[PDB]
């Protein structure tokens, strides 16, 4: 059918999607949202969303997006993605935040 | 918050329920085959004149199974055409191993599947099965991947 | 999934399964004209001869039995009923009981022309006008709702109705249809079973060196058929012991009726309706069950009626009749016996002068009283 | 694996009747009122009314999705959301199903009894009709089956749908062991036919495509008057059987699963008559009549209570339940000459005169019409 | 696992069924007063007062939770704490679960022998409302069943469920039952397709995928009229099968072991009449009737004596509850002939006069309705 | 064994075993609700109104309920009822009839402090004072003779009955809890039965040089099950004839039914209570057997009642009824009805006065005959 088995993010590799809130949701020893090891995980591949980021500084409209080895949005990360920003630049509790726009591979 | 995915994997019909577009107005020139890539030949009155895809030309869209609008088996000349703009589809193919995922895919003359190496167009999706000793891949169309050239 | 944009499904499927087997003919049939047929008497009127000279006048029942029978079918049907009236058709109708005819059309043929939601009328929510497209090449002509009266189905979710433009369901949901279809699926596989009860082997050493299609292999062919059809009980067949060997097959076959008659004890118990209606097979071990299965048949035909009858009484009476207040009555849908029936007469007769004679009951009431069930014995009207 | 219930209900028929006859024959059986002046302009102005349709399919909903609305409409000089004036006004009623009804305004008064009730009720019909406000006199709600109080306010104090979890996988299974009843029975025998070197033929050549369409004619050719020739040297046919046996019984078993849960018993469930007794049937049927009235006395006398005083100028009356037992013409006109010989054969000689014996013998439902008089 | 019984009342059919089918009916079942001035009247105030859901309801939870209580508002001029004065008002009843009563205030003096018995009732709702606290006038408790005096005391003088770990577990291993019936058939029969070499083939590739494609392909095509070819030398095709019988009896002892454990008899559980005898399931109903009669007397009248004191200014009153049969119109049509006939037979000829017969022909309730006066 | 402190362990085997099982409980529970249930009647009142008006006033009736029971389950229960007097509850009780008060302990709170063995009275042999101890940190006390009653249940040998201190067994004896105990095991062996119908083999060469709890059993074990879960009848399974067999075996069912049902037959048996009470369920093979079952259940419960019921009577009505000589008769322990009562009374008022009307037999004294044979004909005292 076209059923895929998806993992983290590694280097030199190629992103899919991102992983959204949905009712399978677990948690971490760090009361961190997770996905476990084994069941469904929700992807979403177009659209805009919000998403982890490290970086110190608001990303400019428009630009590409450049991720990090562990998935997440970095200002000069090394993997090259085609998505693109939305403009949204926030900070949840101790937690950085941007709004991305994921284009379909 | 999931997409469904569709049951009879036949060529010529769709794979998913994911986004999808079906251009209806349209009309056939010479014989079409479920399955294969068509191009646009010209317009008239906000009706576009499809064919079957020569050597050279810019794919569009690939030919839609109904049960209603073709009772031969094929699509006829002089006939209403669906016609599938955007989305996962299965196509009729010439290649003998699946290609790598996501890839970019080639057509060759007929509107068949023959390459895994193209520089820029729609995307292999996954999918690959068999059938009548030969084989049917599942392709992502988008609607404007493939560009005229001037 | 894909699907037209114009949603149509009770619109070729359902009328060639009605139109060409036969259990939906008789699944969707045997209850309307029954309902029809079983009578109804008025309470309110000065006299009934009348009433049924009028309605064996206007002879609109075969009207209104397939009426309801496409009302039954496709989900919804509409009768539209002419009156003497010296107006544009557009026009409501003046209070008044006149008709000179009633003709029905079915679901396809009607639509709603404008829609009126005023808050202060009741109606909101009403379409007001409905517009017709009659076949026979006559143009469309759009009729105040005062006119035609409009019969559903049966109930669905307001959901599906909404998207039905307030219209019922097919009786034929996809259920009962394919446990319909699977039923000549299963006795054909009874009938191949029944053919492939023994075969029959033939080996002969060297026969793959037979040329294809030619005389040699139709020569040996002939002969294997007419050595076949000869062969029987009271005779015998030689052949040789190096080269050829004969041997015959043999399977066993039961249970088939029994499975048979299982699947249609499902249909009966999709349908709704029950054996002796059905399948008309009476049970035969038994002298009188077949009379309280018909008595509960009666409950459920009766049950329905009360949900669709009586609309189109309600909306034809008030027409016909120039009286102002009137009740309907149904008559007792169970057949009696000139035995029973010369019995409850003469209880009925003796029940009601027995002990009156002793009150203030009078002649002028009790003639009344006797005539009122409707009796063999004819009565003038008089004192 | 969860599927809601309005497509299962509107696609499978087992569904429909075990949603559907219990409601509309309840409806159907009647009633009688007392204390009333007379009973012929009664029926008159109920059938005038003539909402019994909007009734059943009221009651229908409430039963499936677990909650209705009825918005009754009076001819009052005044804006909807103000209370009901005393009087006894009708002019319409009409149904919503549970989805268009929502609860806006909160009582808790402890002076009044009337605390934690909703006291204005916020109705969204939609199809582009701005939603509004009623106040509570002029809604009466439709609720399902008991449910736990801790289950109740989760669900905003509304029942649940009838169609259980136990239910809706026990239907589901039926269809199961019905086809896999027809796979049984098409896999009865087995031909085989085997041949020395049939593997050295190829894929999808003209010698496949020849030798199967030869294996097709030949098969299609068999049977008892007719028999085949077989090569000894290189090839062979048998022929593999099974039997079948009890299939009936179990589905007869996966039914009963199915009245057990439904609660209606057979005879109106698979409407199949037992065929070995005369006269258990109708036991069968008091048995039915005796569990709907039960279940008619909790929930279809609210309408009663909501609706015969708005249309009854009268200040005191009382419903009756018709006694749901079918008539039949001879027994009936037995009863009615017991009755009537009841009536007047042992009041020759005391008290009880003509003016209240005609309203003994025309109370008893007769067919002895009677004018009113002394 | 499956022990919550909150969960499982409201996730299974049979428990529902099997909880609640008894309390409804008895309360449905009727019931008359004696020591009354009259009963049109009663009637008015009862159906103007319309308590019976909530009576229902709150004895589903009794039955069900071992416990329930009901409060009763009445029209005095003092704060809900205060005990009740003598009276006859009544203003409304609700209902409350065993999850939101406590106990405050204990009575243990000598004279009273109320020493030991509750006296302060803690009222915790919940609702955002403060809870608060009720006399023993005022609230009424029902329970469960009876236990052994220490599990009483283990649970503050609370009862036990009806759902008891046999009738639980019981009720478990049945699904478990049909369950292994469904794979039962299922796996009637397996065909096998033994090719040497087949072990050859690399996992997950396009020759494996072709293998088990053309596999999947000859199998839909296969039945009695179609016949399948195989290669002698290198494959051959075998099926095996085994039998089913004697299911059916086994599900049937299952069902006969929830039946005897419950304590409710089958004409009502799994709804099936016996069939083969006539008049014996009307025997069977009324030991059923006899059963619920027993029960009803232990549990039902105490909320008769709880709140008829309450609405009723007459001084001494008796209660009879209704012998519950169900009236054939045929047959009470006898049954009042021969009532009338009893009535006055002979009494001409003694003392006994109007003034008691008229009493006595409209005291066993008749269709005869009687103006008073001589 | 070990148990917590908080449960003092006194006979919470059996009452576990009560509280748990089913089958006890309605055991136990069936004989003495139904018995005090069935209610009786008194003569030699003036009258019975007040007389039911004192008694459900008091409503005492749950409290002899659970005193019964466990005074049969225990093997022994006590009464205790305090009157209205101006006297410590330790003295005997002067003549009076009042009642405030009584209520129940089971067999474990009380005992014996004073003996009696004066020759003069036939009442030595017997305790005198009794020492109660309810426990529930208030103090123990002590009732002279007269003020409670000891119930007691089933009759043993005097050899047990003294080492009892004069109290009975257990109605659970050691039979009885092991034949109920082995129904269970029953049915959990007919579940496994029922599991192990079918069983299949997969035999492979060299399957066993594998490691365990690796990667490539971990694969196998994996494919093993999702190849087992996907066959059927539709579907079939490969193999490799060199290497591989897939082989399935199968045991039959039979006469499991028959068993549980003898078993059920020794328990019924050896209770004493029969099967359409215990098992609760119709014979079905006939129409008019079940009634006399049943009646035979009312005469053993008669008989039962005879000798438990009456001590209560006797123990109690002294206290509450002011006149000196009175009789407690039973109800006919008979479900009367509609048609039944209806011609019986019909019987009655005819037999009464159809041949009274020639003797000294009158009418002051047949009223009373009339109306003492409970009617449903209300009648005002008076000539």
């Amino acid at each position: 059918d076209g059923h895929k088995l998806v993992k983290a993010l590694t280097t030199g590799t190629t992103p899919y999607g991102v992983a959204i809130r949905s009712h399978w949701q677990t948690v971490n020893a760090q009361n961190q949202m997770i996905y476990e090891d084994g069941g469904a995980i929700n992807v979403m591949t177009s659209g805009r969303v919000w998403m982890l980021s490290k970086s110190t500084e608001a990303p400019t409209f428009g630009s590409a997006v450049k991720l990090d080895v562990d998935g997440q949005e970095k200002s000069d990360g090394t993997i090259e993605t085609t998505w693109t920003y939305a403009g949204g630049w926030t900070k949840y509790k101790d937690i950085q935040l941007v709004e991305v726009q994921l284009h379909q591979l | 918050y999931e997409n469904l995915f569709l049951r009879p994997a036949c060529p010529g019909n769709i794979s998913d329920t994911s986004t999808y577009n079906i251009d209806g107005a349209c009309v056939a020139q010479g014989d079409i085959g479920f399955g294969s890539a068509v191009q646009v030949v010209g317009i008239v009155d906000g009706v576009k004149v499809v064919a079957a895809l020569p050597d050279g030309g810019t794919p569009y869209g690939i030919a839609f199974r109904s049960q209603y609008e073709h009772l031969s088996g094929k699509i006829l000349d002089g006939e209403v055409c669906n016609v599938v703009s955007h989305g996962r589809v299965w196509t009729l193919t010439s290649l003998g191993e699946a290609p790598s995922l996501f890839s970019k895919l080639q057509f060759g003359s007929g509107g068949v599947v023959t390459g895994g190496s193209g520089s820029a167009g729609w995307t292999f999706a996954g999918g690959f099965v068999k059938h009548e000793d030969g084989y049917i891949i599942e392709v992502q169309v988008k609607q404007n991947a493939f560009i005229a050239p001037p | 999934s894909p699907k037209p944009f114009f949603m149509s499904d009770a619109s070729y499927h359902v009328g060639s399964f009605y139109n060409d087997n036969a259990t939906a003919k008789r699944i969707v049939d045997v209850i309307p004209e029954e309902m029809v047929t079983a009578g109804f008497k008025i309470s309110g009127v000065k006299d009934e001869k009348e009433f049924k000279s009028l309605w064996d006048s206007y002879k609109i029942d075969p009207s209104l039995v397939d009426a309801l029978c496409w009302a039954r079918l496709y989900g919804g049907a509409a009768i539209v009923a002419i009156i003497n009236d010296n107006r544009m058709l557009t026009s409501p109708v003046k209070p008044g009981a006149k008709l000179e005819g009633v003709r029905v059309y079915d679901r396809f043929a009607i639509t709603i022309e404008k829609r009126v939601t005023n808050a202060r009328s009741p109606r909101y929510g009403e379409p007001e006008i409905y517009k017709v497209s009659p076949g026979d090449n006559i143009q469309p002509y759009l009729i105040h709702h005062t006119r035609i009266f409009i019969a559903d189905g049966e109930r669905v979710t307001p959901q599906m109705r909404k998207q039905n433009q307030g219209w019922g369901a097919s009786v034929l949901n996809k259920s009962l249809i394919d446990a319909i279809c699977d039923y000549d699926y299963c006795e054909s596989l009874a009938t191949q079973i029944l053919r492939r009860k023994q075969q029959a082997v033939w080996k002969v050493k060297g026969l793959a060196e037979m040329c294809d299609d030619d005389d040699a292999q139709y020569a040996a062919r002939l002969r294997l058929a007419q050595v076949d059809d000869n062969s029987g009980v009271g005779r015998a067949i030689g052949i040789d012991a190096e080269t050829e060997e004969y041997d015959v097959l043999n399977s066993d076959i039961s249970g088939v009726p029994e499975f048979l008659s299982s699947k249609m004890d499902r249909i009966v118990s999709l349908s709704g309706i029950h054996e002796i209606i059905i399948k008309n097979k009476n049970v035969g071990g038994v002298s009188a069950s077949q009379n309280t299965a018909l008595e509960t048949f009666y409950k459920l035909v009766d049950r329905k009626r009360e949900e669709d009858y009586r609309p189109l009484l309600e909306f034809l009476l008030p027409f016909i009749v120039d009286e102002q207040e009137w009740s309907i009555e149904f008559e007792p849908l169970s057949v009696p016996s000139k035995k029973e029936e010369s019995e409850i007469t003469k209880n009925n007769v003796e029940s009601v002068t027995k002990a009156i004679t002793e009150q203030i009951i009078d002649l002028e009431e009790a003639r009344d009283t006797l005539r009122s069930i409707a009796p063999e014995f004819k009565l003038k009207d008089g004192n």
